[PDB]
């Protein structure tokens, strides 16, 4: 059972496990599917937004949000924690830009946000942010894709998936994803991955796509994702 | 060890011992008190063993003034030959390292007397519960392999859920005597059904009523449907009154 | 919620804060404290259970006045009642100092209720075990009566009660109609209800304290005159 | 917290469960249900509308005092469903946030911003051990300069997503179904149409045709962009219109 | 009708049903766990004695001294947790030093013991009751004076007191042999 | 605990089932743990002996010496009353002493010495000013009686309790504090001399052990509950035991009230000081 | 029975809506020694029954020029309360140049002792104070129950065996008003002796008397000083 | 005296900001609002990194409403990159108030 | 043993702190990381354990970090905590360099970070980091050095060490095949790759399972570098060929 260790965040299990962080990652895994693909021309951040009801207004919370002109991200898990961390990410990006007059590299921003989350993962009295950030961006003529975890550990990725059936999503990405893979069809690959990890019917209002190329990050409009869905099927 | 109130011990062959397993509060003991009061079981003897902390009062179920002056002790044995039931009543905490000795003593006692089932009324912790356990239901059960097929199928037809097993082990968080008693009964190869309810400490009278109803679903020792008479001793279950100066 | 009543910052399986409910029951642990709102103003009465004759008359009184025009009848933890009376005094004083006029009963009641709610929110402290009801009268404001609970909800009433026999006094007030007579007629009703809901067998003796505010008293809270207070007691004895 | 962290997966706000469930936030939603009432807010072409059933439990209780519709700022209006004291405290918090926004940025806060700030506060409450989520559900309304009508549900978990039509309370799901059916047949919801749709949604989910004193209608319109709580006679007229059709 | 467990002895801010702080009494008896100091006050002066316990022959008895000096006219004997007695007597020394510095006089034994008690009152600074008792035997302008400090935090006037292991027996013998008209040598 | 902010804590358990389960999980105990546990058990060991050579009797007082009655006193007030009113009646020479140790008692002013009138050797007295732990209570029982009864002795157990423990419908501070109750076994067919203890009120500790042993083994016994508000050898509390002098117990073992109460004041006034924790 | 969960912390309500820690503090004051307080038209008198070799405790204390107190509970919280009372009176006489009213001081102590009950990490002040005083409106005899709420009393007693003293004071509650200082003190001594066992009679080393009067300021009387009153005191 | 007129103005800028905020709330809302805000700030500050590391204080800024605002204190001198650092135990003791 | 492990600040009857022991167990759950001192320099043969087919290589190194001009270290434990710990290492080194304008001696930096970790162990409410770092570097005083700290702050000097997975076997076999004062960086890398081969039984050395660093002194400058994929492939091939030749000789 090892319940005393299950409840407490600041304790190590006899085997040496931080169970609270494991449960935060379980919350992440129980979130909405989110697939990110690092193409050659740019990157894709596609996910399955939970605004499928007609009442849910479109011009509202967006699953994919920008931090800078050249960086954006998507999450899987807790919306509130995601939004708070997005605010912190924007704060850090502005700090870096005012200190160096340089666009914050994606890796540096990922480091800063991951350290912020590790801060609450370390001390007792709070809980790990039950959300993982699929942060993308573009620097020095190169696409970027990173994955942050409630533990505060972060890794670089070429194509990764989150949420439900996320292991199946990663298997599908490994099946399909190619290193040479270019943009405008990596979007198709992400659409197909989310379809493989979908529940219901695929509609332009059931997904939220954001790509970042040389131009920069840009949340795709319903029309664009509708066109991509029509091209897929 | 069993010590009759009179000169001889009345045989308990073909009976079923109903057990309070001291656990999380007194849910099992309160359920046993409810059962003894409702069935109006008469004290048959004292399970005089040095494992329980000694106490002495008066008969908890006293209905007449004559019954109110009947000295009681920590462990008292009651029986109802009409239903062939035996109701041991532990009314005390256990002593360090004496729980498993008590389990061995009681299981040997029931083996010798002839009681077939040692059905235990116990409890577990309403926390340390999985999401499924939290969502599903508090009541659980556990039947040793020696359990007869007929009653096992009766319980299955009642559609009960069995205590979660964590090979696995029979774990009852906050059960104490419960787990070891079940293990030693399985070793003895004598029948027992460990009925329990996931509960948190506090006012557990409703929990005791729920547990006795859970048992009634199976044994139907009461008309299946205030129905469960409470001991006359149930009173001042939050201490004395409040002082006049305050409030 | 046996496992969810140990802290005020924890919800029950169905969304209840049992600490606040236990505070509301601690309110019931105290004797009744009635108050009826008339068109002329309000009249306050309390089933003040006498503790001992050693205590000087006026000891541990129940009918406070946090402002010149605001009364306060309480029922529950006496210390908490005094604490919230002091809080209301400070709030009214600052309101008069800054806004320039006497704090409206509504504003004062809301401020104190939100203070009580602040206390019920965090796990550092516990909810107030007391409950009270304010009353005021002004030429412009008119008759006003509010009641604050341990939860911290400030609802307005045309007459209500708090304490052991709260429900019986509430039903008697419902049986009574209050907005077509003056305070001099509702004081007798208050006394009658307090006597009716009082239990002699359970409680040997009790003292009935009466206070009111209205056009009768020129919009000020005062203790009912002994002559009128005795007459109200006499009416209560009659019925 | 002062006493520490409660014992068990679902007993303390901070600690997770095996799936990572914050059961205490779900119990805050259960408290919103405990409120006992149902509220329906409707967004439309001209008017953003908020309607709820107002209960005066006893005759002695002053009907004027009891209310579940509050005004935060001239533009902003809201209906609270859930614990009464928590609702009032969150309304005060929203007013404080709006005042702070006006001071900092010079111009009045929009609806979505007030909800987002309140949701951030709620997220902090969930994160920490000392505080607990408030058992109330805020449904803001207002006329945005760019969009116009704006109805935003605003939850203890801190989910500020806007809406074309919002419901809350004990009959939340039925109201959502009825309003989804209504919007699927969108009819250019005018002020009268919006008010009638909200009133009839409440009367259908609760299955009771209300008296004007049994409900509280609040409307903010493009013509009148300041929050306005309808009076007894006006709600009576609206109910008569509903009865006629 | 059921014997149960209730634990009021873990926490100095918890009252037992009888209204008793078990932590303070546990400190009181923890003093008795130590060695006994025989304090006596007479009109001719006050004497302080103690049974200092030398654990091994290699130990230096100078370092284990239980009787200390807080001022020229003030003295006390320690018994119990000597580590906390360090802080207690340091506070007393500081107080008497500031008195000599400011008023250029002698602090009364009652005053210095009151100050060090004010230090000792802080528990629940210390987070637990002080586990050591002192016998402030001094001769101030007022005259010979014996006092006692306890984990309770407050002092008490005394003329004949023994505290530590076999404190009861030492006190019985002291009251057998002590009389008001005795001399300091006696 | 609540040592720091987010310290996860657990509620006190009435049943103490967690401690029992820990004690029932000793199947994987280390040899050093077992050795130290047995040393603790040896520490917690009552030892009945004769002070002639401080040597264990190796037999219960009942078995060794015939017993016709054994008045037990458990508590400072009970032992004071029994040492004042009874010991002036005759000689009461010592028969043996029990040496027990626990966190709240020592081997001796924590004594459990026994006596017998020595004019009637069958009548015995016990002076248990110490406290006997739950694990040591049955050990004391088998060391003083031997688990085999005589069924022919009047076991009069005396104890002092706090009125706080006594539960009542009204406030616990609204009782005639110095009052005494009774609890008697099946065999005991004598007048209680006082009101019997209420139902929800139960007793524990050594007196409960003795009374339960007498009930199980059919020995006429009575246990007296002297409830008080002060437990510092006050005259009121030990005069609350006065009524039991009239009843059969201590009926022929009492010499004269005035002599007892005269020395009773000396016993009350010769006690020590309880530091300066209260006033 | 079921109160163990809710009887250990002072910031938790029981299912019966009670804080048992406050009741346990009120029991702690009860377990303390018995003291008596009563006032005449012109005097407020405190009489306390002290605890063998070694000096006794100071139940009677001079907290201020015209305010005095008697302690019947824990010594530590009593010392802190006395310090706070003395500081308040000193500050009043220093800044406002006003003898701090006894009732105002009692209200301050009520709030002070209310603080811990609603705060975690603290315990209620387990002490009962019989505060004597005289200013403006004649003498002032008060009683601060360790539960913050307090009472004003013409006569009072608190401690162990204090019920007998309370009963005797009730027997003559009205007489004290029309009594000379001497007679008031003797009534106090008789009330104290009610608490003593029938065998014991009041001595000089087990009695301290605190007296504040119209012209008189509060003073503590020792064995020799209390002997006058004990000389003449009817048995 | 200070090294500059702005020295104390910005040494205690935040202190004055909170002081004025609470004063205004007390004057308008009442006693409850400052109490509540103080409680939330205290609760969030109780839990963070030890003083010898750089705490994020994320949730504290979220409550304060400056989690999406930048000031000169954010950029000019960075506490995350300090030039002189004390011993860990020493600074933890200082924070606890032992020294 | 289900007691005295609720907090890091609580002792057991034996005088044990179980929380730091569980942190060391968590270290044991990490990946193999070697460090071998040599005459020419010092190396850090770590296990990449980045074997997903959709993983990027946008970073300097996963296991291996650089602290200053004179120091480098590996990590075996919790990555999230290791990141902040390495940041602290860099910051401390730069603080010392700014104050004294000389590179921090390796032992001083090791001890400072051990102070950090043992301070988190000391005070309640804080979780011990649970990261074991394998430090290497050069300084004027003790030349090339090899250090190894644990979650509890206990650090030791080493000629060859291992942390993470199969650490005990790796250390035993290192001391079975290590010469004091004779090993050159060449033979040091050979021994490191041999130990990795014989410890990492999950798969054969594919040159991406392995991440070896090197720290030498050329022109009086500490040259911290990482073996190229070609270099580690050559190491693996040399070791495998030598093992095959030895097997052939055994016959």
């Amino acid at each position: 059972a090892e319940r005393g260790y299950s409840f407490s965040l600041t304790t190590f299990s006899p085997s040496g496990k931080l169970v609270q962080i494991e449960y935060a990652l379980a919350a992440v895994a129980g979130g909405a599917p989110s697939v990110g693909i690092k193409a050659a021309n740019g990157v894709v951040l596609a996910t399955e937004k939970k605004q499928k009801s007609i009442l849910y207004d479109e011009r509202s919370v967006h699953k994919v949000e920008p931090i800078t002109k050249h960086i954006g991200l998507v999450y899987s898990g807790m919306g509130p924690d995601y939004r708070v961390l997005v605010h912190r990410a924007r704060k850090l990006a502005q700090q870096y830009y005012l200190v160096y007059q340089e666009p914050i590299p994606t890796a540096q921003l990922v480091q800063r946000v991951a350290s912020v989350m590790q801060e609450y993962t370390q001390s007792g009295g709070v809980r790990p942010f039950g959300v993982s950030l699929l942060i993308c961006g573009w620097n020095e003529g190169r696409p970027y894709l990173f994955q942050s975890d409630p533990s505060g550990a972060y890794f670089a990725w070429k194509a990764t998936a989150m949420g439900k059936n996320y292991v199946n999503g990663k298997t599908f990405l490994e099946k399909r994803y190619n290193e040479d893979l270019e943009l405008e069809d990596a979007i198709h690959t992400a659409i197909l991955t989310l379809k493989e990890s979908f529940e219901g019917q695929m509609t332009e209002d059931n997904i939220e796509v954001g790509i970042c190329n040389e131009a920069g990050f840009r949340r795709l409009t319903p029309t664009e994702v509708k066109d991509y869905l029509a091209a897929i099927a | 060890m069993f010590v009759p109130c009179g000169e001889s011990a009345p045989d308990l062959a073909g009976f079923t011992l109903l057990m309070p397993a001291v656990s999380v509060g007194n849910v099992g003991q309160l359920a046993m008190d409810l059962i003894i009061s409702t069935l109006n079981m008469s004290k048959i003897g004292y399970f005089y063993t040095d494992c329980l902390v000694p106490m002495v009062g008066n008969n908890p179920y006293a209905t007449t003034e004559g019954n109110s002056t009947e000295l009681s002790i920590n462990a008292e044995v009651y029986s109802l030959p009409s239903r062939k039931l035996v109701a041991l009543q532990l009314r005390s905490i256990f002593i360090k390292y004496k729980s498993k000795p008590f389990c061995e003593k009681l299981l040997s006692w029931v083996k010798s007397s002839g009681c077939a089932r040692v059905i235990v009324l116990s409890s577990s912790h309403s926390y340390q519960r999985n999401d499924l356990q939290l969502r599903s239901t508090p009541f659980r059960y556990l039947l040793t392999p020696s359990m007869q097929k007929s009653v096992q199928n009766k319980i299955k037809s009642l559609n009960w859920e069995e205590m979660e097993k964590s090979e696995f082990c029979i774990r009852i968080p906050g059960g104490g005597i419960t787990k070891t008693l079940y293990d030693e009964s399985c070793s003895k190869e004598i029948q027992m059904a460990v009925l329990l309810k996931f509960v948190s400490e506090g006012d557990n009278i409703p929990d005791a009523l729920g547990l006795v109803e859970y048992l009634n679903e199976w044994l139907q020792i009461l008309k299946p449907l205030s129905r469960w008479k409470i001991p006359s001793s149930w009173r001042l279950l939050f201490g004395s009154g409040l002082p006049p100066a305050l409030f | 919620g046996t496992g969810y009543d140990l802290s005020a910052s924890t919800f029950s399986p169905d969304g209840r804060v049992f600490q606040v409910e236990y505070a509301m029951k601690a309110v019931e642990n105290s004797s009744t404290a009635i108050g009826i709102r008339c068109k002329d103003g309000v009249v306050f009465g309390v089933e003040k259970l006498v503790l001992s004759k050693l205590y000087e008359e006026g000891s541990n009184k129940r009918l406070f006045n946090v402002d010149r025009h605001v009364g306060m009848a309480v029922a529950g933890l006496l210390a908490d009642a005094r604490s919230l009376a002091d809080i209301a005094r400070e709030e009214a004083s600052n309101f008069r100092s800054n806004f320039g006029y006497n704090i409206p009963l509504k504003h004062l009641a809301d401020r104190v209720a939100m203070y009580v709610h602040a206390y019920t929110l965090y796990s550092a402290v516990r909810p107030f075990g007391c409950s009270f009801m304010l009353g005021s009268y002004s030429v412009n404001d008119g008759a006003q009566l509010y009641m604050i609970d341990p939860s911290g909800v400030s609802y307005g009433y045309w007459g209500c009660a708090i304490g052991k026999a709260r429900q019986a006094a509430k039903t008697e007030i419902e049986k009574l109609q209050m907005k077509e007579m003056t305070c001099r007629d509702i004081v007798k009703e208050v006394a009658k209800i307090i006597y009716i809901v009082h239990d002699e067998v359970k409680d040997k003796a009790f003292e009935l304290e009466l206070s009111w505010v209205g056009e009768l008293t020129n919009g000020r809270h005062e203790i009912v005159p002994k002559d009128i207070r005795e007459e109200a007691e006499k009416y209560a004895k009659e019925s | 917290m002062s006493r520490g962290s409660s014992a068990g997966f679902d007993r303390h706000i901070t600690i997770f469960s095996p799936e990572g469930r914050l059961y205490q936030v779900e119990y805050a939603f259960k408290a919103i249900n405990q409120g006992g009432l149902t509220s329906v807010a409707v967004r439309g072409k001209d008017c953003a509308v908020i309607v709820t059933q107002k209960k005066v439990p006893d005759k002695l209780l002053d009907s004027s005092t009891v209310t579940h519709l509050f005004k935060i700022t001239e533009n902003i209006g809201c209906v609270m469903t859930g614990m009464t004291a928590d609702s009032r405290s969150q309304v005060q918090r929203a007013r404080y946030e709006a005042a702070n926004w006006k001071y900092k940025y010079g111009y009045e806060i929009p609806v979505d911003m007030l909800c987002k700030r309140i949701a951030d506060i709620s997220q902090v409450y969930t994160q920490n051990a000392e505080m607990r989520p408030l058992g109330c559900c805020m449904i803001l309304i207002g006329i945005d300069e760019e969009q116009g009508p704006q109805v935003y549900k605003c939850d203890p978990a801190g989910y500020y997503c806007g809406f074309k039509a919002t419901a809350a309370g004990v009959k939340q799901t039925e109201s959502t179904s009825f309003l989804e059916k209504k919007v699927k047949k969108k009819f250019d919801w005018t002020f009268e149409q919006t008010v009638e749709t909200a009133i009839t949604c409440l009367s259908t989910v609760l299955s009771i045709d209300f008296k004007p004193s049994e409900i509280e209608v609040g409307v903010v319109t493009v013509e009148n962009p300041k929050f306005r709580i309808l009076t007894e006679a006006e709600i009576d007229a609206h109910l008569v219109a509903l009865a006629e059709r | 009708m059921f014997l149960t467990r209730s634990e009021y002895d873990r926490g100095v801010n918890t009252f037992s049903p009888e209204g008793r702080l078990f932590q303070v009494e546990y400190a009181i008896e923890a003093i008795k766990l130590g060695s006994t100091a025989i304090g006596i006050q007479t009109s001719e002066g006050v004497c302080l004695a103690v049974e200092k316990r030398i654990t091994s022959p290699l130990m230096e008895p100078s370092s284990i001294e239980k009787i200390v000096e807080i001022d020229a006219h003030i003295g006390c004997a320690m018994s119990g947790l000597i580590a906390d007695a360090k802080t207690l007597i340091d506070k007393a020394r500081v107080e008497t030093q500031n008195h000599w510095f400011t008023y250029n006089e002698t602090m009364t034994v009652e005053s210095v013991t009151q100050a060090v008690s004010n230090l000792a009152l802080q528990f629940g600074a210390m987070s637990r009751p002080f586990g050591v008792a002192l016998l402030f035997g001094g001769v101030d302008e007022k005259g010979p004076q014996l006092f006692h400090m306890d984990p309770s935090g407050t002092f008490v006037q005394c003329d004949a007191r023994a505290i530590g292991s076999a404190s009861e027996g030492a006190q019985s013998s002291l009251q057998e042999v002590y009389h008001k008209s005795m001399t300091l040598k006696e | 605990a609540a040592t720091f902010f987010g310290e996860v804590v657990k509620a006190p358990c009435r049943a103490g089932t967690e401690d029992e389960e820990e004690e029932e999980e000793g199947r994987r105990e280390t040899p050093e743990d077992r050795e130290v546990r047995l040393q603790l058990a040896r520490k917690r060991e009552v030892r009945l002996l004769r002070r002639q050579t401080k040597t264990s009797l190796e037999v219960s007082l009942l078995e060794k010496y015939p017993c016709s009655k054994f008045i037990i006193a458990i508590g400072n007030n009970a032992v004071a009353f029994l040492s004042s009113f009874v010991m002036n009646s005759g000689v009461w020479e010592e028969v043996g002493c029990a040496k027990l140790w626990n966190e709240w008692c020592r081997t001796t002013e924590a004594f459990c010495v026994f006596y017998h009138l020595k004019s009637n050797p069958s009548v015995f007295l016990c002076q248990c000013s110490c406290y006997v732990a739950e694990d040591q209570q049955y050990q004391w029982l088998e060391k003083v009686f031997g688990s085999c009864p005589r069924k022919n002795m009047q076991i009069t157990i005396l104890t002092c309790r706090h009125v706080t423990d006594y539960k009542t419908s009204e406030s616990t501070g609204s009782l005639p504090s110095p009052f005494l109750r009774a609890l008697k076994t099946q065999n005991f067919k004598d007048s209680a001399c006082c009101p019997l203890l209420e139902q929800p009120n139960i007793v524990h500790d050594l007196p409960a052990a003795v009374l339960s042993y007498c009930q199980v083994w059919k020995i006429p016994a009575i246990l007296y509950l002297c409830y008080t508000d002060v437990m510092k050898l006050d005259l009121i509390t030990v005069e609350a035991f006065k009524p039991i002098l009239s009843t059969r117990s201590l009926k022929g073992l009492v010499k004269n009230i005035p002599q007892s109460t005269e020395i009773l004041k000396k016993l009350m006034t010769t006690n020590e000081i309880q530091s300066n924790i209260y006033t | 029975m079921f109160r163990n969960q809710y009887d250990n912390d002072v910031t938790v309500w029981s299912p019966q809506g009670r804080i048992h820690q406050i009741e346990y503090a009120m029991e702690a004051v009860k377990q303390g020694s018995a003291t008596v307080g009563l006032k005449s038209k012109t005097h407020a008198v405190l009489v306390a029954l002290k605890r063998e070799l070694a000096a006794h405790q100071k139940k009677i204390l001079h907290v201020d020029n015209h305010i005095g107190i008697s302690i019947a509970g824990l010594t530590a919280d009593a010392r802190l309360l006395c310090n706070f009372m003395r500081q308040e009176c000193l500050d009043s006489r220093f800044v406002f140049d006003r003898p701090l009213p006894v009732s105002r001081l009692v209200s301050l102590i009520g709030s002070k002792t209310q603080i811990p009950t609603q705060r975690y990490g603290r315990r209620p002040y387990g002490v009962g104070l019989l505060i004597a005083g005289y200013d403006d409106m004649g003498p002032h005899i008060f009683q601060t129950c360790p539960s913050a709420n307090y009472f004003d009393c013409r006569a009072m007693s608190i401690g162990a065996r204090s019920q007998s003293a309370r009963t005797y004071l009730e027997r003559h509650m009205s007489e004290f008003m029309e009594c000379n200082l001497n007679e008031l003190v003797k009534h106090g001594l008789r009330a104290l002796r009610e608490t003593l066992p029938a065998e014991q009679d009041l001595t000089t080393k087990n009695v301290s008397i605190g007296i504040v009067g119209k012209d008189l300021e509060f003073t503590i009387y020792d064995d020799d000083d209390v002997s006058p009153f004990l000389e003449g005191l009817e048995e | 005296l200070p090294s500059h007129p702005l020295e104390l103005s910005e040494k205690n800028f935040q202190l004055n900001q909170d002081k004025m905020n609470f004063s205004t709330l007390r004057n308008i809302q009442g006693l409850f609002a400052p109490l509540k805000l103080q409680m939330e700030f205290k609760a969030v500050q109780q839990v963070q990194r030890l003083p010898f590391l750089s705490s994020s204080n994320l949730s504290l800024d979220v409550l304060r409403g400056n989690d999406e605002t930048i000031g000169f204190e954010d950029i000019l001198n960075d506490p995350s990159q300090s030039e002189v650092m004390g011993e860990p135990h020493l600074m933890v003791e200082y924070k606890l108030g032992l020294l | 043993s289900r007691r005295y492990d609720s907090r890091t600040t609580i002792f057991s009857p034996e005088g044990r702190l179980y929380q730091v022991e569980y942190a060391m167990e968590a270290i044991g759950h990490a990946g193999t990381c070697l460090g071998i001192l040599a005459n020419d320099g010092v190396l850090l043969a770590a296990e990449r354990r980045n074997i997903h087919k959709l993983l990027d290589e946008v970073f300097f190194s996963e296991k291996i970090y650089k602290l200053n001009e004179d120091m480098a270290c590996s990590v075996a434990g919790i990555t999230s905590d290791a990141n902040v710990l390495t940041n602290e290492l860099r910051l401390i080194a730069q603080r010392y360099l700014l104050q004294y304008q000389e590179p921090i001696p390796c032992e001083q930096l090791v001890t400072a970070l051990c102070d950090i970790k043992q301070a988190y162990t000391q005070f309640g409410g804080k979780r011990p980091f649970g990261v074991s770092l394998l430090y290497i570097g050069w300084d004027k005083h003790y030349g090339f050095q090899l250090y190894q700290s644990d979650p509890s702050g206990n650090y030791g000097g080493w000629k060859a060490t291992c942390i993470g997975n199969n650490s005990a076997a790796a250390v035993s076999m290192l001391k079975q095949d290590y010469k004091e004062g004779e090993m050159t960086l060449k033979s040091a890398l050979a021994l490191a790759i041999k130990v990795l081969n014989k410890t990492m039984d999950v798969s054969k050395l594919s040159a991406e399972k392995v991440e070896i660093a090197t720290l030498t002194r050329e022109n009086g400058k500490t040259v911290i570098r990482v073996l190229k994929q070609k270099e580690v492939e050559q190491l693996i091939k040399k070791h495998e060929e030598e093992e095959a030749k030895a097997e052939r000789e055994k016959k």
